[PDB]
């Protein structure tokens, strides 16, 4: 409703990812870098919003410089304005340093009605920036919204599924909200937004001494309790097996392996 | 005609020359071996050969022209015409086990292959190489003997062309057993008559293809898709000499409506990404840079914005490119869960045409009261054309089928057009080839048949015959 | 056999069908009608027929099937394996009076043309609208109809290709008279046997062309050549996979060596601007703008300076472009001026067995003293090899010239190649297509000759015709 | 010998040339401007005498700071160091001014041997820029130049063509030569000399404020006579005219053709 912000970063544009065994660092193939299809899914939920309440739709990015490509291509969807936080010292942080200065952004841009963030990275996979995020700014938050039933100016009308169940939430503004996979269809990006000029609103970038605690022990590889030791391929092993014998002699091989892959069945 | 009937003597002596693992008789015979995709036509063979060399082959035709028995050449049994079913039920050559890719010059940018290599693992191949096959019909497991013999055509036809222009060599078997070959790795040729281009397209009538030679290019790295909404088919339709003539040659050039698109969002449960319009272009740029990439479709899309486009979409990323081609691909399939059953049209018009055929059908849908969904592609006038049967009673669903295709295909003929652009003519088609090419032109094809094939052995009644 | 020899009866009822003053009998034929450019074989032909209509064509086709005349057909007589020959001197018709372009369809990008269009006329009326018709034989003044006839070829082969990839459409009349569509404005095709690709390259043996639709390309703005000197010409012709492979299309490759660049420099007059090497390849590169030709070109000239070139000249302006394609262009009459009489082979072999074939004439020019100077074009294969005769007195220079001709016509059969890629067989070459190919692969040739022709009227032992 | 200038000049692309009929100015097509082909045998001319001397050549050049591509493109070919003259007090010279700027570019660059202009230019046609700059500098000169008999260290040997003699002159150092069309084929500009740096040179660029005589009614528009007063197409007319009547009426018809035409045939 009104004032919306969307967290958006930029990735890999593959994921098909190995690691040189005594290098440490990834062996990316490229590096073509999109904007992640799980935040499509949560700029395409504020485009629905913003066509039924008429606000505006503001985009919010942490990264390099690099970083402002998305910015540009979430204007090109339809978004209002954006906002990059590059800077030296913000770098190298876990979730918890990058939902801390992703906070301190959004307090520094003003208030917002709605904070939508997407489900989760297609390179860090962590999907928990987002309830990280809200704890920081204070609001409510729900996670993997697959559908929103009421957009009413004041709240929302949501529905939150799990494994097996849906729960219907009424929550207030200011919320941030989590969308997951599949919510809508995201539109794609039109050549007639980016002929205008080259984008109407300007990327507003914000560095630590605009943000209001500047104070570089909570940002960055400081402020991050977590870190990583060694990164390896995962060991996977294809192992071809026969049974033969008919009667019970299969059906026993077969609940034996279906309840040592705890199916139970 | 007088075909001799396959018995017991036969099947020993069929049984001396392949070995018994590979002939199957009777009850052997699967009900896959019996039709194609067509599924009007049903005949079994008396025996079901599956060949793995050319001098296997040679020896059943040196073995059926002495005896009078007819022979049909089958590949996966894909083809949508009835071409490879055999209506007399002689000798069924499969070739499916011929699926050996025999040499890659990387010298001469080609690839040797064996009948029933399949296009999903020859386009694997070449892929891994760097190389680039670019003939891509719609359904990747069909073999490429069957591509050549139905001369088989898809998306890429406007920039690359289809499976004649990339047949370098072809090695086959005539009726009475003689092996010819016919090309080579050259690519030049002006030594006599093109036997080679008379078997491209001939449907398995005059020889059976034993080996290819087919011509490769290097493999475009980078991959960028256009989605144009326009107000109507019409301003759809009329842009694609102006994207041609900009020097920006597209790989694909696909149009779709709104009516054939909404069948596809409720066969894959997903939305298109924006149906605000009646109809699409649907375009692709291929090239090694991304720069070079970016100079061709923004010549396109300033080219369509200042021609009356509502807008251009940009196409880019893989999520994205799944989200728009997986509806196109998923076209055929979405018509076939809507209806009961349906019967199909693939007449090719002139470029400048496609519009008035488009509208055409629209008001044929609307007279007959049948349901005509259609697509194909803009850039180069193969229009894909569906009547669904839906919910009418089966003497009145063969009499608005054969009012509606007799109609369709007589109106490609006032517009200069073909019967079949893609598929082929085939069991089904012979009527309309009739009618179209006059009977001086079917006795030239005929007189060929006999010149290949002079006891009529090799699949008769097809394409030329009986017409 | 059977030919009934032109009377006075026959010359009042042909020009009943015709106007006098373009029928010629007797003294007022012209010796030029009596040959083409191969010189060995002369023959007059009883009438000389200059037709100007399709209906004009098949009343005399009608009159000659009746009487049982023969029939050959002429263009410029241009070709140079004897075909347009009358060898049993009945009608020949010519068509030069059938110059109009009679169509330009900027949306189709076709245009329709009447046999007798030179090409020299042709390419300056479609490059005049922004358009481009690739194939480039080397001599303009030949008649369309005679492209499509002998499958004419040329430099821009290895981007673009020849003739029979741009003949979308043909009118052609058959032996007895009858009109037969053949194609049409259309892309895609699979409707019976392509009759159309059996024209292409028949040489008149089939039947007479009347209209042809041929298929044009957007023109490209920008041309830039390259210069590439290397050690011999082993290392120049095995750049050629590589540089394809880059990605980077030349418009046109071609191979000189020193001994023919010195045959042009002695002719024109001037020097080459390089010829401190032994072999060299001369690239071209088009384009739209200058930016991507520029990255055309520097990517293969990186290239080829990593593998043993000596240099890379840039060739980019008018006058340096003349300096250099005004010599390969005098290539042909530089060794007709430094000879008494010469003969031409033309054989194409595959791409990674061109240095060999080199190689070997002039191990045969050495052991046989004659000169046999050669050039070709290195992306497809096609080699135009020449044995001159010099000072040769008459009976040794029959004995070396056969000797000569022989030794080359099978080396290229060893190394699985073609007699002709570019000018046909002909009269002069139909030995080397019985030698080439079986006797059952030229009793299918002409069993086609028997369904298209079947009292042999038209154009009688030429091609498969007693090979 | 030794030192060896050659004054190059940057043309259009193409002469096809027309005049809008009320702009005054050249209707030129596009700017894909070269080398003029008469200064090519200028550039071959100095190439022949490096590989027989072993001096060294420098390339000068009159113009903007567009024809410094042209400087490069004699580097391609050879040059070994170049020289351009770009100022905005050098535009607008007619040949006496042109003639002058270049010679006093030339006392700058300090003594040559032998100074070799082109024929003409391809935009100019007047041909006369050799002799009026030899005259500033106060060398003998020597135009049409179609062969060097000898190339002797001292002076050279030449032939100087008249329309229908040879001149054969001995000529002493130093001295300004003009060579014609067709003397040599020009070398092309390789590729392999493109990569060694950009190029080894670096253009050296001259002012009015390097050359000796620092005054700027000498140059540009000031020190020019002449001036253009308009310029047109130029008429002509195809005028078919047939003539029979066989005998001696047709021989003065052709006999009135070739005098009218000043054949006097
Ligand atoms: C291999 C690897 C493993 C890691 N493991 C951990 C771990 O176990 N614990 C941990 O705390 N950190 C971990 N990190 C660090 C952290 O996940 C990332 O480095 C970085 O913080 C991006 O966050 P994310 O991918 O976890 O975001 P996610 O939580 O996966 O994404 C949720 C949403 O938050 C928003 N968002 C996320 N990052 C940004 C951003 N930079 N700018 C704007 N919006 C954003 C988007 O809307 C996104 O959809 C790991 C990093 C790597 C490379
Ligand atoms: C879903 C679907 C999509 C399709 N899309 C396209 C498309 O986009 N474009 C298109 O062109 N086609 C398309 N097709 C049909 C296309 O013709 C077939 O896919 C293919 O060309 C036939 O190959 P096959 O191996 O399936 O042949 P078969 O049907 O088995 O054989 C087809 C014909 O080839 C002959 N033949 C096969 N092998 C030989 C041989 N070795 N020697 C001689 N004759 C032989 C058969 O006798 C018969 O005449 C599609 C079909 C389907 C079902
Ligand atoms: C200097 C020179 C260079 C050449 N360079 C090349 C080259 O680079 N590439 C190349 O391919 N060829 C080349 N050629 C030969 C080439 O074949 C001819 O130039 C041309 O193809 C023949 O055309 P025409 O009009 O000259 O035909 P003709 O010789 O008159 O006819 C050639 C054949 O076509 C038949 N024919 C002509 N018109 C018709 C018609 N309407 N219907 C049916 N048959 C018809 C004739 O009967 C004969 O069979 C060259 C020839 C010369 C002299
Ligand atoms: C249409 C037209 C008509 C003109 N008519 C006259 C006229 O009648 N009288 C007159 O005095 N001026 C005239 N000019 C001016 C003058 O010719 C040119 O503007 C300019 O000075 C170039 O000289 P050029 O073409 O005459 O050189 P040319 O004398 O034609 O060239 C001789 C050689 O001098 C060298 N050279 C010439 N110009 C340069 C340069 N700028 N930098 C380096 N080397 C150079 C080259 O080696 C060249 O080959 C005319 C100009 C134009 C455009
Ligand atoms: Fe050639």
């Amino acid at each position: 409703m009104s004032k919306i912000l969307v967290c958006i970063k930029q990735v890999p544009g593959t994921s098909n990812v190995e690691v040189d065994p005594e290098t440490g660092v990834l062996i990316r193939d490229g590096v073509e870098s999109k904007l992640n299809p799980y935040d499509l899914f949560g700029l395409e939920t504020a485009f629905r919003l913003k066509e039924q309440l008429g606000g505006t739709i503001t985009t919010l990015s942490m990264g390099p410089m690099q970083s402002k490509e998305v910015l540009m291509e979430s204007f090109y969807m339809g978004a209002d304005e954006g906002c990059l936080l590059s800077d030296r010292k913000f770098g190298g942080a876990d979730v918890v340093a990058t939902s801390y200065t992703l906070a301190q952004g959004t307090k520094r841009l003003g208030d917002f009605d709605l904070i939508i963030c997407g489900k989760q990275t297609t390179d860090g996979d962590t999907a928990q920036v987002g309830p990280e995020m809200a704890e920081f700014l204070g609001i409510p938050h729900v996670t993997n919204v697959i559908k929103i039933l009421a957009a009413d100016e004041k709240g929302l009308t949501l529905q939150m599924n799990m494994e097996e169940s849906l729960e219907i939430q009424r929550v207030p503004y200011p919320c941030l909200i989590t969308v997951d996979k599949d919510i809508y269809t995201p539109r794609l990006p039109s050549y007639k937004r980016k002929l205008d000029i080259s984008k109407n609103p300007e990327i507003k970038i914000l560095t630590l001494k605009d943000m209001y605690d500047t104070n570089e022990k909570k940002y960055g590889l400081s402020g991050s309790p977590t870190q990583v030791e060694r990164i390896f391929p995962p060991e996977s092993n294809v192992e071809k097996t026969s049974f033969e014998g008919d009667g019970k002699v299969l059906a026993k091989a077969l609940l034996g392996i279906l309840t040592e892959k705890k199916y139970l069945g | 005609m007088n075909y001799k009937k396959v018995e017991a003597s036969d099947i020993a002596a069929i049984k001396e020359l392949i070995p018994a693992e590979r002939v199957f008789v009777g009850t052997e015979i699967g009900e896959d071996f019996s039709h194609d995709e067509l599924g009007s036509i049903h005949s079994y063979p008396e025996v079901l050969i599956k060949v793995t060399s050319t001098e296997e082959v040679s020896k059943i035709m040196k073995y059926a022209y002495e005896h009078n028995i007819p022979v049909v050449v089958r590949g996966s049994g894909t083809g949508l015409v009835g071409a490879c079913v055999p209506l007399f039920g002689g000798i069924m050559l499969e070739t499916t086990l011929m699926n050996n890719i025999l040499e890659l010059d990387t010298e001469n940018l080609t690839v040797t292959v064996e009948p029933g290599v399949l296009l999903m693992e020859l386009s694997k191949f070449v892929e891994e190489n760097d190389l680039f096959y670019p003939p891509d019909p719609g359904e990747k497991s069909a073999t490429i003997a069957g591509n050549i013999s139905t001369n088989a055509g898809g998306m890429r036809a406007v920039k690359y062309g289809v499976t004649r222009d990339y047949v370098r060599g072809l090695t086959v078997v005539l009726a009475n057993g003689e092996i010819i070959e016919l090309g080579g790795k050259i690519v030049k040729n002006s030594s006599g008559y093109s036997l080679k281009d008379l078997v491209i397209g001939s449907e398995g009538t005059l020889c059976v293809i034993t080996k290819a030679i087919l011509k490769l290019l290097p493999l475009p790295k980078m991959t960028l898709s256009l989605l144009i909404p326009f107000e109507n088919i019409s301003d759809a339709a009329g842009i694609v000499p102006k994207i041609i003539k900009s020097k920006a040659i597209p790989t694909a050039i696909e149009f779709m409506e709104r009516q054939t698109i909404l069948f596809a969002e409720d066969f894959l449960g997903k939305k298109f990404p924006d149906s605000s319009s009646n109809a699409y272009i649907l375009l692709t740029f291929d090239g090694n840079t991304k720069e070079q990439v970016e100079a061709e479709y923004e010549t396109v899309a300033n080219l369509c914005l200042a021609e009356g486009a509502k807008d251009v979409y940009i196409v880019d990323t893989v999520e994205r490119k799944d989200s728009v081609w997986s509806a196109r691909g998923a076209f055929l399939e979405a018509i076939k869960a809507s209806t009961t059953e349906m019967d199909e049209c693939d007449v090719v018009v002139p470029r400048n045409r496609i519009a008035e055929f488009i509208e055409f059908t629209h008001d044929l849908a609307k007279e007959m009261d049948v349901r005509i969904p259609s697509f194909g592609h803009a850039g180069d006038g193969n229009l894909h054309i569906y009547v669904c049967r839906d919910e009418l009673c089966q003497a009145d669903w063969e009499a608005k089928l054969a009012e509606a295709m007799d109609r369709m295909y007589a109106k490609a003929l006032t517009f200069e057009g073909l019967v079949s652009g893609e598929h082929g003519i085939g069991y089904a088609k012979r009527k309309y080839l009739l009618n179209d090419f006059g009977t001086e032109h079917l006795a030239l094809m005929a007189g060929i048949k006999q010149t290949f094939d002079p006891k009529n052995l090799l699949n008769p009644k097809k394409v030329c015959q009986m017409a």
